[PDB]
């Protein structure tokens, strides 16, 4: 009974939550309306993860759908699976963001917070023994850059030892709404240093060019970019919601996979990617789940080393090929591993694969290489910010300057910080 | 008659001590509800299975264990297991979240909340023993809770029965069976404020298990429920003579007097044969010779090293099933103008021997064969200070940049105590080497 | 090439052979290491609070 | 694709294999502290064997046989052939050596004497040579006092053989000599013979002051109507077997969780009688100048290649055994 609170802010934040839960709900036997249809009782062994039972034997999300304006959450209620969600835990404003930082961390948000956290505590309130918090969010916009990390902040204030786990879209000029996504974005980044045990980086440009070069996709759509992030959300969460010989909680892969405190951000892999019934053997599977095009980070990790690393892989397959493919991969690219961490890779089988593929791997690593990402990120920044450019949308808000400089120096250090464990 | 109480700490201490009790419920005829039909003192008796297990008025034969675990859901096996009956409720601990890989976590943070609370169960259990021996602790070195919450306990057992003999059967950490990357902290953590708490400890490297498994038994991917049957026979030998008649071994004293000369060398090799596949069409019975020239195989020893590169201080022969001493000496005497066998010039060059009629009992449907006649050799080489030098090592190359440290300290400990407790493994280090090298 | 002290009983035998011959911390003082590690989580959470409540 | 450490930037030889390994396209060399390895080129002192063979999925292989400086240290080895049955005290290729602590320090110092006494009244040559391990410091003499007093003025262990006083000399030039011949023993313990040798001659009476087999063997039967093959390979073939397969039970590697090799210097004399005599041998050997190409490659073909192969007329004589 180790309960998780999920929690999706946001546009983007909103639209790959629900696409989260439509896929497992999938995978654990759930109908649209909250009923069990499954025929493995592992579908049900810990389903309690992610779900609270009510009367009837019915099971709903514990999941908290949060934004400053009714728009996307009116689409999640009616999508698919919109019945699904507790009606009490959707809660919005009528104001908006407009893709502000400020306005969704300091102003419009502030006078939404604290409903928020009501809902939060609600939820937390049934918890057999609570583990800990997931936010999905984007970093670009307003509502999931601005007001999700003032509800990291406010959450940390009254559940200080519990895990906080998000999974953040990082902004890209190849797909981009503002201009001032790097300001929002270096300002998130600077919360989730400090008030964050793990975030998955799932930067935009790598979902779009996987579905253009390798899916084959002339024109991606946000819908083709959030299949994939719902694939990979299902596979790093698949040792949490499924029964196996790992008893993995949030807490133990933070001790294991986060040598230093700051530096906790990963970057997701899944295999297979394919553009479709051909089986895919243990060495393809392998293969590709280490290879850049199969990253959702767009850093290569040829440009740093690996911390730790964490393979899961889904499927009936031969756990002896398995052991024997993932010791290969180390044992023929041992440069691009930190050799001051010993068994710095492991891997993790479950039986049950996603709907509609005989078996798949996702990808879990914490590398330095990620430091790529923040160089764009602080590169765009410095670009506006040294001409003040867009600067008064943030100031007529009540923010200054010296908050910007303070987030911008802190990210460079995050850097410099990857930089020195990369050698 | 005197009583010994067990204690299984952690994931695998609960696992290994659920594998050993469902062992000798076998080897000494307890059906799963407690019963025992052989047992004719009903209620009562001083008996030597009753070191083990202590007998109710119904005529319930309890073990005399204590489970812990600062997580319920692998000690929730046992309560609604094959052996649920065999336990009362008081018997099986459970906190509500683990120490997640966290030696301080276990030591500190949870440990102190939960201590108390395991030395009242454990004394009820004392209080129902005329003349207690001791404690034998399974825990693993890497688990949160199988290293921090087992060094309190040892701590605090030497307060409340200072005069009684404390044996630890251990388990050391193995990549091939581990997601964990800190276990080499919590390792060296755990074994420095244990080491004089501690009369003799069996460490058991699950690198030497899975190997084991893989190579006789033909087991591809060897899961726990493989390694803790294997495990459980070498216990089941180990513990053997405090259960059966016998002469050798019968307290656990006797097993410091016997494997341990200096206190912090009390680390004695382990080494069981013959160990045969079950699937097998059928296998041709070993000697006496021959499974005593196996246990100078490392293929067969629970840690990986070299006997010939160390010196024996002592050596223990416990044999199981159709064994004779004249087969025995026959086979000593060959071995010694065979092996490598050196020892330290300040010890006897002998071997304590023990035989029981009863041939091992094999788990039906298990994965080993039934035999007529094994043995495990308890022998103390210096050359198990290789098993220290490799995890000294990963303690080294993670300390020398502070990986990991900060969620040691972020629990309230010190710095200081993994400098520390470096410092004591290089003086044991030290210590193998003075008393081997020349 | 000696064997001594051989006993025999109903279940098996025991017996040595020679080839050669040769040639605490208290209960108080536990309970300050605990209160003491208490005393300093304590003390980072409390500048956490700090941190936050600034 | 194959790995390897290099932990020994002084050896020639293995400088060599480290160089054609890498030559091949196959093999790739690793950090000296990096684990993930196959192949290790260790260290002369305190290799740590204890590492070695613990890492999943991996075949770790070692030039060296942990243990074999019994063989290579000079107490150790009078030690081990004066106590070993298979050597036996009455070894008839080894000159009578004794193991003598300096007295600032068991110690054969009165069993010494005794047989230096025996020569004395004897009328016998009683020439003797003293040397230990801590030399890049050798002292010859007739007298057993100054042999005694060279030690107690050192620190270390010493051994005091007899001196042979009839070697063989070579013509012209009335000339001493020693002869080098390389063995290799791989995972299996296979106890190969180089097939060629080299001889150090004293260019004083008793290119480069080498002379190889080829040379040495036409003088042989020029000089003596023999070969070099019958006078004396016979002999050291013998001698390197008995040495070998000696210590064969304590450092073989057979059932281990690691494998072994290793190359081995013998070192030999040789009498006017055409008798062959061991003087010692070197655990680290370095190789003739000439030979370096020839011999490398044959350690990566039978020692290396064996256990890791890649994508003749061999050049050694296997020294078959049981
Ligand atoms: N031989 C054997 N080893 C086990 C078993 N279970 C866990 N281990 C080993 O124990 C180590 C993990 O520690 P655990 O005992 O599971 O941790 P714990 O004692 O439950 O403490 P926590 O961190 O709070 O969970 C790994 O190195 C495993 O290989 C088992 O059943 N048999
Ligand atoms: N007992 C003995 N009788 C005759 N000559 C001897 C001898 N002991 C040593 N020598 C001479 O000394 C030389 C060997 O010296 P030794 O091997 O002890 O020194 P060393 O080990 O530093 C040289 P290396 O190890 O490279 O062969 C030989 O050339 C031999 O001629
Ligand atoms: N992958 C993905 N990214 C999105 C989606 N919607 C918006 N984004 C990205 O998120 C940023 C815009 O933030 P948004 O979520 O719309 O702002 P908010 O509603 O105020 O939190 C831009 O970088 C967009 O590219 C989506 O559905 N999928
Ligand atoms: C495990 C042990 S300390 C820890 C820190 N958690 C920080 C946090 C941030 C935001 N919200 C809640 C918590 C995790
Ligand atoms: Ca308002
Ligand atoms: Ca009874
Ligand atoms: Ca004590
Ligand atoms: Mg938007
Ligand atoms: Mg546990
Ligand atoms: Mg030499």
């Amino acid at each position: 009974m180790r309960e998780i609170v999920h929690i999706q802010a946001g546009q983007c934040g909103n639209q790959i939550g629900a696409k989260f839960w439509e896929v497992i709900s999938d995978e654990h036997g759930i109908d649209p309306t909250g009923s069990y249809h499954g025929d493995s009782d592992l579908q049900l062994e810990r389903i309690n993860v992610y779900y609270n039972e009510a009367t009837g034997n019915k099971y709903v999300p514990r999941a908290i759908l949060v934004d400053l304006e009714p728009g996307t959450m009116d689409s999640v209620r009616s999508g698919p699976f919109g019945q699904i969600f507790r009606p009490d835990n959707f809660v919005f404003g009528q104001s908006g963001a407009g893709n502000n930082w400020a306005k969704g961390h300091y102003t419009e948000g502030a006078e939404l917070v604290d409903s928020v956290l009501d809902v939060v505590r609600k939820e937390s309130e049934s918890c057999d023994c609570l583990q800990g918090f997931q936010l999905t969010h984007s970093l670009g916009g307003g509502t999931g850059s601005g007001m999700g990390t003032l509800l990291i902040s406010k959450i940390r204030e009254e559940y200080p030892d519990r895990i906080m786990n998000t999974f953040s879209v990082m902004p890209s000029p190849k797909v981009s709404d503002t201009v001032v996504e790097p300001y929002n974005a270096t300002l998130s980044v600077h919360q989730l240093v400090e008030n964050t045990d793990e975030t998955y980086c799932i930067d935009n440009e790598a979902l779009y060019d996987i579905c253009f070069r390798t899916l084959k996709l002339t024109t991606p759509t946000y819908g083709d970019l959030n299949h994939l992030v719902s694939a990979t959300m299902s596979g790093v969460t698949t040792c949490l919601r499924f029964p196996g010989q790992l008893n993995a909680d949030l807490r133990k892969l933070a001790v294991n996979m986060v040598p230093f405190p700051r530096l906790h951000f990963f970057m997701p892999g899944f295999a297979p990617l394919t553009s479709q019934y051909r089986a895919l053997t243990v060495p393809e599977l392998t293969q590709q789940m280490f290879d850049s095009k199969n990253m959702m980070a767009a850093c290569d990790p040829r440009h740093g080393r690996y911390l730790t690393v964490a393979a899961i892989f889904r499927g009936r397959m031969s756990m002896k090929e398995v052991d024997e493919q993932m010791l290969n991969v180390q044992n023929k690219n041992s440069s691009y591993f930190v050799e001051w961490i010993p068994n710095n890779v492991k891997t993790a089988v479950c039986d049950i694969p996603p709907r509609g593929l005989k078996m798949s791997a996702t990808f879990i690593g914490n590398s330095t290489a990620i430091q790529e990402l923040f160089k764009r990120i602080s590169e765009q920044f410095t670009a506006m910010f040294r001409r003040k450019a867009f600067l008064h949308w943030y100031t007529g808000e009540g923010m200054d300057e010296m908050e910007f400089t303070e987030a911008e120096s802190n990210m460079n250090d995050l850097v410099s910080e990857y930089q020195q464990y990369q050698d | 008659m005197r009583e010994c109480i067990s204690i299984h700490v952690g994931q695998a201490g609960v696992q290994i001590g659920n594998a050993c009790w469902e062992l000798y419920c076998l080897e000494h005829g307890i059906q799963p509800d407690g019963q025992m039909p052989s047992d004719k003192t009903i209620g009562g008796g001083d008996d030597s299975f009753n070191t083990f297990f202590s007998e109710t008025g119904a005529g319930k034969h309890v073990p005399r264990a204590v489970f812990v675990d600062l997580e319920p859901t692998v000690i929730d096996e046992v309560r609604t297991g094959t052996y649920r009956q065999l336990f009362h409720p008081e018997q099986l601990i459970t906190g509500k979240e683990d120490a997640a890989n966290n030696y301080a976590r276990g030591h500190y943070t949870i440990g102190k909340e939960i201590i108390d609370l395991v030395l009242d169960r454990i004394r009820k259990l004392a209080d129902q023993c005329t003349g207690l021996q001791g404690f034998l602790v399974f825990h693993s070195f890497g688990g949160g809770t199988g290293s921090g919450f087992t060094s309190l306990l040892m701590e605090r057992l030497s307060v409340d029965y200072g005069k009684k003999s404390k044996l630890e059967f251990s388990i050391y950490p193995a990549p091939q069976v581990s997601t964990a990357v800190v276990e080499p902290y919590n390792s060296i953590l755990t074994t420095h404020t244990t080491l004089e708490h501690s009369d003799c400890a069996f460490m058991v490297d699950n690198e030497a298990i899975y190997d084991i498994c893989r190579r006789n038994l033909d087991i591809e991917r060897p899961t726990y429920t493989n390694l803790n049957r294997l495990i459980s026979q070498i216990v089941s030998s180990i513990t053997a003579s405090l259960r059966f008649d016998g002469a050798l071994n019968v307290d656990l004293t006797e097993f410091q007097t016997n494997l341990v000369p200096y206190p912090r060398i009390h680390f004695p090799l382990a080494t069981y044969a013959p160990v045969i596949s079950a699937e097998k069409a059928y296998h041709e019975q070993l000697s006496v010779a021959e499974i005593t020239n196996a246990c100078f195989e490392p293929a067969n020893q629970m840690v990986k090293c070299d006997p010939r590169h160390g010196k024996y201080m002592a050596c223990c022969l416990l044999y199981r099933g159709d064994v004779v001493p004249k087969d025995v000496n026959a086979a000593i005497a060959t071995i010694k103008t065979k092996r490598s066998i050196q020892f330290v010039d300040w010890c006897p060059t002998g071997f304590k021997v023990g035989i029981n009629y009863q041939p091992p009992t094999v788990v039906p449907g298990g994965d080993l064969a039934k035999v007529q006649r094994a043995v495990c050799m308890l022998s103390n080489t210096t050359a198990i200070a290789e098993a220290w030098a490799r995890l000294d090592h990963k303690f080294d190359l993670m300390y020398a940049k502070r990986a990991f440290v900060h969620w040691y300290v972020g629990e309230g400990m010190e710095e200081g105590e993994f400098s520390e407790a470096r410092e004591d493994m290089a003086a044991l280090e030290k210590d193998y080497e003075e008393v081997g090298v020349d | 090439m000696e064997v001594i002290e051989l006993n025999k009983c109903t279940s098996g035998q025991s017996f040595e052979v020679i080839l050669k011959p040769p040639s605490d911390p208290s209960l108080e003082e536990i309970q300050k290491k605990l209160e003491a590690a208490e005393e300093r989580r304590k003390y980072q959470e409390a500048e956490l609070l700090k941190h936050l409540a600034e | 694709m194959y790995t390897f450490v290099v932990r020994d930037e002084n050896s020639s030889v293995y400088a060599e294999v480290s160089r054609l390994l890498l030559a091949t396209g196959q093999w790739k060399r690793l950090r000296k502290d990096n684990p993930r390895f196959n192949l290790m080129l260790g260290e002369r002192n305190r290799l740590p064997f204890g590492r070695l063979g613990h890492e999943p999925g991996l075949v770790q292989l070692v030039n060296y046989y942990r243990g074999a400086d019994k063989l290579c240290r000079k107490a150790s080895l009078v030690k081990l052939i004066k106590t070993s049955p298979e050597l036996s005290e009455s070894c008839t290729w080894f000159p009578e050596s004794y193991v003598i602590y300096p007295t600032n320090l068991t110690d054969e110092r009165e069993v010494f004497l005794a047989a230096y006494n025996r020569r004395r009244e004897g009328r016998e040559g009683n020439v003797w040579i003293a040397k230990s391990s801590a030399g890049a410091g050798i002292l010859i003499s007739s007298e057993a006092s100054e042999l005694l007093d060279f030690i107690d003025e050192q620190g270390q262990v010493h051994v005091i053989q007899k001196y042979l006083e009839k070697p063989l000399l070579l013509e012209p030039g009335h000339r001493k000599f020693d002869i080098r011949s390389w063995v290799l023993v791989d995972h299996l313990y296979n106890i190969y013979l180089y097939r060629e040798g080299v001889l150090r001659t004293s260019s004083e009476p008793y290119e480069g002051n080498e002379m190889f087999f080829e040379e040495f063997n036409q003088y042989l039967m020029d000089a003596l109507n023999t070969t070099l093959e019958n006078s004396i390979l016979l002999q050291i073939k013998h001698i390197i077997r008995s040495c070998l397969m000696c210590i064969e039970p304590a450092i073989s590697t057979k059932h281990l969780h690691y494998q072994s090799f290793q190359l081995f210097g013998f070192d030999f004399m040789v009498d006017e009688e055409l008798k062959v005599w061991l003087i010692e041998v070197n655990g680290a050997p370095a190789c003739a100048q000439k030979l370096y190409a020839e011999l490398c490659q044959g350690i990566v073909d039978v020692a290396i290649s064996s256990v890791f192969p890649l994508a003749p007329t061999s050049i050694f004589i296997k020294l078959h055994h049981h």
